[PDB]
């Protein structure tokens, strides 16, 4: 639903163009959904590359997800949401094994208490 | 107590206990079948090699001399438990095979189900399928009654089906699952058949010559399925008093077959649990999971 | 050029234009600067909180969604939170539970949750409002995120005694039988 | 009925994906 890949555009235009999309605290998650991996059996190299950034609690490949041909979709659970943001920030639109790589937040998967801590930590950071 | 299990490289999907309670067999995604000493220092005896696909289901025959192994490579192997030599692999099936049950107390028979929608009856001495029950929906789990007359099959149609070997007809349909059935198993008495399903319902069904025509004998709860869509299997205790079924929430659930109270919820699995087995003599549970480790819980 | 000067330039760009898409870009940039802690003050000195509050009043759905998103990350700071409350924008947020889009509703819920103050400063307002009745339908919706938000919202802005009363009121509406306004729950 | 067929197709897709040969353990590169 929210996983659709929006498109880019003076406004003092920067080096790289950005699509119009505002990120709210709820939108952001610690579940990171990666789509566009080539279907060449790189399950473990991708996960190592992402584990470079933070610590990965859980990773699995969700095959039910509607994907294009010879292409894969993966889930990554991080430990700290700031780590998830930096992982998106740097990994998104990085050529990976011959394919464009698209990472999006996956808030559907997180449970009620996970949302509780997300919101509470957002309040903690904003207050200080 | 508690003994931990290490050695597996990939997810463990199934594990069984030898009929005489002296050894364990385990296998999963790593295509190896490992044998273990139940007592001593819980040592690893041998490794069965020869499956090219992943091992989806193990069984022992009632004598504990033959070990049956359904693999994703469309082949069902028959193994010698004593030497570890391969005996014979079933041929005929199309695509991935989900499960295989070996008939007890009768001349050697084997039943299989696969993603081709069919259920096949094998005589290990023929090297060819004996009967075929074509099902449009992929078949996930299959078991014989104690009389070796009927075949019980669980698929993705939410309907457990019973087949008559002589008539070759759809004898029985059981309604009561709202979603795919992933694991079936008969009571040691022949009296009751245990089912897991993606609807998070564990349901016992009673199969008898004289039945009530609405055999939803009991329903249990606790057992969760999730995005991993792993096949989930359940087992009866040796005496039919306890019911164990694995879940995707890291807990082994054990219930009281009568009152339906949760006797055990056992944390200690980092990932999803794929099969739970009871030792044939003593209250010992082997829990196998996707975290590649086994536990030998004692009750 | 200068950060605060740049934000002021965006404010001017927003005000002078009339093309709804060139306002879409402005509300995107503003809502995403609102995520910044340091840029809060810079926004506080330029009346752009009231810019957002006016922008919800506009009827372009995308623009309203952007404004709500900007609010959501913006409210939680104590200075900014008090300004928005004083404006009287709360009914503007209340109007957004009937907004059609999922995102806007989620943003509104988050903003309502954030406006929550310790010492029971604002809880009383929620009980009077019919928002609670709307929430029950939302909690049991198909969207997992919405369900999580609704349940979380109930703990934050409701009370067990209050919830029972709310449930009864919701039940009464379904029942079709009127409940006297004068009657109230009694402490035990 | 029809949703049963769509579910069966989706399950077949999932099995043809997760248990593909390319994911088999001990995958030699050569
Ligand atoms: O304002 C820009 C950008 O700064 C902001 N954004 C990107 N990544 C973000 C994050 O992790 N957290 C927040 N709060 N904001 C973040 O979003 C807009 C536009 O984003 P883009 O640079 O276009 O990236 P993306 O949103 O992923 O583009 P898309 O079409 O959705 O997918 C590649």
């Amino acid at each position: 639903s929210l996983f659709d890949h929006h498109v880019q555009r003076k406004y003092r235009e920067g080096r790289r163009p950005r699509a119009v999309k505002v990120y709210t605290i709820n939108l952001e998650s610690q579940y990171l959904l990666i789509q566009g991996v080539p279907a060449v059996g790189v399950m473990k190299e991708l996960v190592e590359r992402f584990a470079l950034y933070g610590a990965i609690e859980q990773y699995n490949a969700l095959d039910e997800y509607p994907a294009e041909d010879f292409t894969e979709v993966y889930l990554i659970k991080f430990m700290n949401l700031q780590s998830a943001r930096t992982a998106k920030r740097k990994m998104d639109e990085q050529s990976f094994f011959g394919g464009l790589l698209h990472v999006c937040y996956a808030p559907e998967f997180e449970t009620v208490e996970e949302t509780r801590k997300k919101l509470q930590m957002r309040k903690a950071y904003v207050v200080k | 107590p508690i003994m931990l299990l290490s050695g597996h490289e990939g997810e463990v999907y199934c594990c069984k206990f030898h009929p005489n309670g002296s050894t364990l067999a385990s296998a999963g995604f790593d295509r190896l079948i490992l044998l273990w000493n139940v007592y001593g220092d819980c040592d690893n005896y041998a490794t069965l090699k020869g499956h090219s696909g992943a091992v989806m289901e193990l069984h022992y025959n009632t004598d504990g001399s033959m070990l049956f192994s359904a693999s994703t490579d469309k082949t069902v192997a028959v193994w010698d438990s004593e030497t570890g030599e391969r005996v014979k692999r079933l041929k005929g099936h199309t695509s991935f095979v989900n499960s295989c049950y070996p008939a007890r107390r009768g001349p050697q028979l084997v039943c299989t189900g696969s993603d081709d929608g069919t259920v096949k009856l094998w005589d290990i001495r023929k090297k060819a399928a004996i009967q075929t029950f074509q099902n449009t929906y992929q078949v996930l789990a299959v078991t014989f009654n104690d009389t070796s007359d009927q075949i019980i099959s669980g698929g993705i149609d939410n309907d457990i089906k019973v087949w008559d070997l002589r008539q070759n007809k759809l004898t029985y349909t059981m309604r009561g699952h709202a979603d795919s059935v992933t694991g079936l198993s008969l009571s040691s008495e022949g009296s009751y058949l245990l089912s897991n399903a993606m609807d998070n319902t564990v349901r016992v069904w009673d199969v008898r010559p004289f039945a009530p025509k609405e055999r939803c004998v009991k329903i249990f709860q606790g057992n969760v399925h999730n995005f991993e869509k792993n096949l989930l299997r359940c087992s009866w205790s040796p005496d039919g008093s306890k019911i164990a079924a694995g879940s995707a929430d890291r807990f082994v659930y054990v219930w009281d077959t009568t009152s339906r109270r949760i006797l055990y919820k056992l944390p200690g699995h980092a990932g999803s649990i794929n099969e739970v087995a009871f030792h044939p003599d003593e209250p010992i549970i082997i829990s196998a999971s996707s975290d590649k480790r086994l536990y030998m819980g004692e009750i | 050029v200068g950060r605060l000067g740049y934000l002021q330039a965006l404010v001017t760009e927003f005000q002078e234009t009339q093309s709804q898409d060139a306002k879409e870009q402005v509300l995107a940039n503003l809502a995403n600067f609102a995520y910044d802690p340091s840029n809060y003050e810079y926004l506080r000195q330029l009346q752009v909180l009231d810019l957002f509050l006016d922008s919800l009043s506009e009827e372009n759905e995308t623009l309203v969604e952007f404004a709500i998103g900007g609010l959501c990350n913006l409210c939680p700071d104590r200075a900014n939170k008090e300004h928005i409350l004083h404006a009287g924008g709360v009914p503007l947020i209340i109007n957004c539970l009937s907004s059609p889009n999922e995102e806007t509703v989620l943003s509104a819920i988050t903003t309502l949750m954030h406006l929550s103050p310790p010492g029971r400063s604002f809880l009383p307002e929620l009980t009077a409002t019919p928002v609670v009745q709307c929430m029950l339908r939302f909690s049991l919706s198909a969207s997992a995120r919405l369900r999580n938000l609704a349940q979380i919202f109930l703990e934050d802005f409701c009370s067990p005694r209050q919830v029972a009363e709310a449930r009864s009121r919701q039940a009464h509406s379904a029942l079709g039988i009127p409940l006297p306004r004068s009657v109230a729950p009694r402490q035990r | 009925e029809e949703k049963l067929q769509e579910k069966a197709r989706k399950w077949q897709q999932l099995q043809a994906k997760r248990y593909a040969e390319k994911r088999k353990f001990g995958f030699v590169d050569a």
